[PDB]
């Protein structure tokens, strides 16, 4: 039963949520290899654990980028939330840690790379395709908003291909803990619900519309909303006029007619029958959910894989030092971390 | 086509999130 498993999900997550784990590793464990991204506060980088050998994706947050950037409560909700979480298409963060200049969560390392990278090269995925990984969304936000947590971040450059061809949801960054309502204009501009943009408060009913822009952009290789600068996305979401490719299946249409609402009375996720609007659909109906949470599913796309280590299927990136200062920053902002 | 327009946007590469 979904609502017993989720059940005792909770209890499981409750207790590292209300102790959560600190201090588990420290930055001399580790040899860097190669940066595999780069954000605003931060970097990614491919690290090997010497004690184990293991292969890790190490996130390094400089902490006076993050305090001028504002990012300080977000930051303590990704390290609080990751190391209590638990789900098949959630990736793991094994360690965190910090010193005088940064903050550091160690995840497990998908070298399959990004569907960003994917999508793009190939184009577009079939609908068989699409539905495979939008299944996984669907499993994925069932459990996070069962929880209580919002996500805020659902788009391609976040969903990394793991060896058997699952999705691995990466970056926790805008992830909050909220029962009722909340306000922070965050996202990424495509994939914003047009609450936001209105700048209401808002819910997880965000990240349902947030999976019919996602599931659009996978079948047709195009968001439904984009222009040259954010602010003509914007006028394009709210407006809200969906044109749908003709190559589009009839039920495809209708689910993202009902995902991309601008009613949040008629929004699916939201409604009174909740995720089972989604989960029995027609677009859905060829999907055994069950067999997909227990990986028993075949793959439609298996990435090359040319070893541990190997970080082919991800772009290259300037790399740049790990300072970390004599003076300790920022201490008391993230004290908790 | 739409996708001629996508391909020649300046939003094709890896989009940044925003926040306030
Ligand atoms: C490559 C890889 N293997 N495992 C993981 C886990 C987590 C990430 C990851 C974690 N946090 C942010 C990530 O960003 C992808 C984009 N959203 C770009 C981005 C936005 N903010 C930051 C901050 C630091 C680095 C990158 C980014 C990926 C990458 C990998």
């Amino acid at each position: 039963s979904v609502k017993e498993f989720l059940a005792k999900a909770k209890e499981d997550f409750l207790k590292k949520w209300e102790n959560p784990a600190q201090n588990t590793a420290h930055l001399d464990q580790f040899e860097r290899i190669k940066t595999l991204g780069t954000g605003s506060f931060g970097r990614v980088m491919l690290v090997k654990h010497m004690e184990t050998g293991n292969h890790y994706a190490m996130k390094i947050l400089d902490k006076q980028k993050v305090v001028k950037l504002k990012q300080i409560e977000h930051t303590l909700n990704e390290k609080r939330i990751l190391q209590a979480v638990n789900f098949p298409f959630l990736v793991k963060l094994e360690f965190s840690f910090k010193d005088n200049s940064n903050l550091y969560m160690v995840m497990e390392y998908v070298p399959g790379g990004e569907m960003f990278s994917h999508l793009r090269r190939i184009g577009r995925f079939s609908e068989p395709h699409a539905r495979f990984y939008a299944a996984q969304i669907v499993l994925t936000f069932e459990y996070l908003h069962s929880l209580d947590l919002i996500y805020r971040d659902l788009k391609p450059e976040n969903l990394l291909i793991d060896q058997q061809g699952y999705i691995q949801v990466t970056d926790f960054g805008f992830a909050k803990r909220v029962k009722g309502r909340t306000w922070t204009l965050c996202g990424t501009p495509e994939y914003l619900a047009p609450e936001i943009i209105l700048s209401k408060g808002y819910n997880k009913a965000v990240d349902w519309w947030a999976l019919g822009v996602l599931i659009y952009e996978m079948a047709a290789g195009y968001p439904p909303f984009f222009a040259d600068q954010p602010i003509q996305i914007y006028e394009k979401i709210v407006s809200g006029k969906v044109r749908f490719p003709s190559h589009f299946s009839s039920d495809l249409k209708d689910l993202l007619r009902n995902l991309l609402q601008v009613d949040l009375t008629k929004r699916f996720g939201n409604l009174k029958n909740g995720v089972n609007d989604i989960k029995n659909h027609k677009w859905f109906a060829t999907t055994d959910w069950i067999a997909i949470y227990q990986r028993k599913v075949e793959a439609p796309f298996i990435p090359k894989f040319k070893g541990p280590g190997d970080t082919s299927n991800f772009d290259d990136y300037e790399e740049e030092e790990i300072r970390v200062s004599i003076n300790e920053k920022c201490g008391k902002e993230f004290s908790e971390f | 086509t739409t996708y001629a327009d996508f391909i020649a946007s300046g939003r094709t590469g890896r989009r940044n999130a925003i926040h306030d």
